[PDB]
């Protein structure tokens, strides 16, 4: 990028500042998130991850979506959906029963 | 997880990037459990953890957010994270 | 007087006085309270301390506006300051542009690296406002980095009258406290400072900072007591002239 | 030289290793020449450029380190320099305890932080395994060697044969990369561009163009290019990772010793 910009021009300090501050901005954003003050009115840990994703996307995209519905994205993850039973010892499947 | 923790410490204390100031460094080094949270929260919702637990079994996991929130729930059940971490993640500020 | 001074101290004094002169903070302090030949010091000052002091003065000038319009964080402060400086032209920009027009000053800032050859085709008398703006862009970031790395900032409060110097010092303390409140991202809940005097502003801001320190011992580990103030009975311009005359006497 | 804040030095080896560059480093600053080359044209060119005072800026910066070398090390003529391939046995295990006192504390902090979560990790994996394959009759998942080994990952990594060479090489690479990046970025005062570290047993000189290592117990010298620094560093890091991870996994414990 620097070589081609030297060859052609168009680069400026205020453009590469964004690249040079990237990691620091990431750390600052995480630190801003980590010291937030929250209440326990909503028990998010008792919800399904699909519902959590839907609620999070509704919250973070509010300045564009408003109250409208975003569809076609959420799918279940394998480790939460599945329940494996190893049948042995002449006993019926507990989930099937 | 161990290598992620080591790399976070290296990037925050022994790297040639001059933009990393001192307030960020000691804020992460002195606030309790902050390095653990940074290394353990999934990257899709803010953290630096890039390995989903279901990735150890399948290559395609679907969309990253659902896997990240399922992993956060599993962490809460295993006492690796507190519920307040989930609440903060749910109530973080949006971008533009 | 300055007989005990060494070369490094007099050079630092020259650079600090040049920074104080370029950005007319002294008249700003006076309104809070209700020289064409500039080449030789620019050829005989220290670039690093001058840029750091200039960034400090620039961010101190806009501190009250940054407090009134609730802006938090280094990135947003830099963005707003540069946007205001680019849109509404100042007189300090004109002074800096006139100073940088000289070929030797341009060569110095070119060899130091602030005037990057890549970022645009610029020579002596080619452009002035763009060069001043680039200098300001680098100075702001440099000062922010130094302040966050726990480096003290030192300025000179010079006036013939003692009480006037003390009042100027108090106004500067008030602006610096407001800037520290903005940089700590705790300025959203601050008390309103509209249509109010500087003494009560300082008292209220100090009380608010003390309360926040009481909440958490470190306010996100942001430095506070980095100000180092030296006061002289003579004026700033006289101090700069006196320092440069001793520098001439010692034969550089 | 270009100046920008986005230009970083290389962190890993991406180019080949050329004998000509090392031989030229030997012949620029006047030292005995250990290499014999199939085509020594670069040596002839460098010697003629030396004779006619036609060295480049970087070449002159490399050349003027000989003055520092003669000033510091008094008995310089009785050291023997060793070629690249022959010195790999000593470079692969290089320990300088004096210089690696900065990475040690960071890694200790990392070990402490990891150690404060092994119980949670064990419980997490136990829950996942019990939910994914539940057997009605016993099959207690706790007494699994793979799960039990979670609580000793940091201990196995730390108590490893390749830990100290890795620390030393990482420190060396960090210093050299810091100098190389210091070339590109904005600077206000010009000073020494090298880094000298003196020990009772080792002598280490780091320059953006070279690394010189002298051991005085047996009077041997090693002059290496920045490419060799990255090569040695990531080779030793790979050996460290392989050894630790093979030690942890029960299926590879034989491959550890092998
Ligand atoms: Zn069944």
């Amino acid at each position: 990028l620097i070589r081609v910009g030297i060859n052609r021009g168009g680069l400026t300090y205020s453009l590469l500042r964004k690249i040079s501050n990237y990691d620091l901005v990431q750390y600052e954003t995480l630190s801003r998130t980590l010291r937030l003050i929250v209440s326990d009115k909503i028990r998010y840990e008792d919800m399904c991850s699909v519902d959590l994703a839907i609620a999070l996307r509704q919250k973070m995209w509010i300045h564009l979506s408003g109250g409208r519905m975003i569809s076609g994205l959420e799918t279940p993850d394998p480790l939460e959906l599945l329940s494996g039973v190893v049948i042995t010892g002449s006993e019926h499947c507990k989930i099937c029963y | 997880i161990f290598k992620n923790i080591q790399q976070l410490y290296i990037a925050l204390g022994m790297n040639i990037n001059p933009t990393i100031t001192q307030n960020i460094k000691d804020q992460y080094f002195k606030n309790s459990n902050w390095m653990q949270y940074a290394s353990l929260i999934p990257a899709s919702v803010g953290g630096f953890n890039y390995m989903a637990m279901s990735r150890c079994f399948v290559r395609n996991i679907g969309d990253p957010s659902v896997a990240a929130l399922a992993d956060i729930k599993r962490f809460i059940k295993a006492n690796l994270l507190d519920r307040s971490v989930l609440y903060r993640i749910m109530n973080q500020e949006p971008g533009e | 007087d300055m007989n005990y001074w060494d070369d490094t101290d007099i050079i630092h004094a020259i650079s600090i006085c040049t920074a104080i002169t370029i950005a007319d903070t002294m008249s700003q302090l006076d309104r809070d309270n209700l020289i064409n030949s500039l080449i030789t010091e620019f050829l005989t000052l220290d670039i690093l301390v001058f840029l750091k002091t200039f960034g400090g003065l620039l961010v101190n000038q806009f501190a009250y506006t940054l407090y009134s319009l609730k802006i938090e964080g280094r990135d947003l402060i830099w963005d707003y300051i540069m946007r205001t400086l680019r849109d509404t032209s100042h007189s300090i920009l004109k002074v800096l542009s006139n100073a940088l027009s000289h070929p030797k000053v341009f060569k110095r800032f070119w060899d130091c690296g602030v005037l990057n050859p890549i970022y645009g085709p610029n020579t002596a008398s080619q452009d002035q406002i763009k060069l001043a703006l680039s200098i300001c862009e680098y100075a702001l970031d440099l000062f922010m980095r130094e302040w966050l790395n726990g480096v003290s900032l030192e300025i000179y409060i010079c006036d013939s009258d003692m009480e006037v110097a003390n009042d100027r010092k108090q106004a500067f303390i008030s602006r610096h406290l407001s800037f520290v409140c903005c940089l700590a991202e705790i300025a959203s809940f601050g008390p309103n400072l509209l249509n109010l005097t500087y003494l009560e502003r300082l008292d209220l801001l100090k009380q608010y900072l003390e309360l926040n320190i009481k909440e958490d011992p470190t306010l996100k580990y942001v430095q506070i007591s980095g100000l180092l103030i030296k006061s002289f009975p003579s004026t700033v311009t006289y101090v700069r002239k006196t320092a440069i005359k001793y520098l001439r006497i010692r034969g550089i | 030289g270009t100046v920008s804040d986005i230009l970083y030095p290389e962190c890993h080896l991406n180019s080949p290793i050329v004998k000509g560059k090392i031989a030229q480093l030997h012949t620029i600053m006047s030292l005995p020449q250990p290499y014999d080359m199939d085509d020594d044209s670069i040596l002839v060119i460098t010697r003629q450029k030396i004779k006619l005072n036609k060295l480049d800026k970087r070449q002159r910066s490399i050349r003027r380190l000989k003055l520092i070398l003669t000033e510091k090390v008094n008995d310089l003529g009785k050291y023997t320099f060793i070629r690249y391939p022959e010195m790999s046995k000593e470079m692969f295990k290089l320990y300088i305890p004096g210089i690696n006192s900065k990475v040690t504390e960071l890694l200790l902090k990392a070990d402490r932080t990891y150690s404060q979560m092994t119980d949670g990790l064990r419980d997490l994996w136990i829950n996942v395994l019990s939910k994914l394959a539940s057997k009605n009759d016993g099959s207690n998942y706790d007494l699994n060697e793979e799960i039990n080994n979670i609580s000793k990952v940091h201990t196995t990594y730390k108590s490893d044969k390749w830990y100290n060479p890795f620390k030393t090489w990482f420190t060396i690479k960090y210093d050299m990369r810091r100098l190389q990046k210091a070339r590109n970025e904005i600077t206000f005062n010009v000073g020494k561009d090298y880094n000298l570290l003196e020990d009772q047993k080792n002598f280490l000189l780091i320059h953006p163009e070279l690394v010189l290592i002298l051991d005085k117990q047996n009077y041997n010298g090693y002059l290496i290019t920045p490419e060799l620094v990255l090569m040695y560093c990531d080779v030793v890091e790979g050996r460290w990772n392989i050894s630790a991870c093979a030690k942890l996994d029960p299926k590879l414990q034989s491959m550890y010793q092998k």
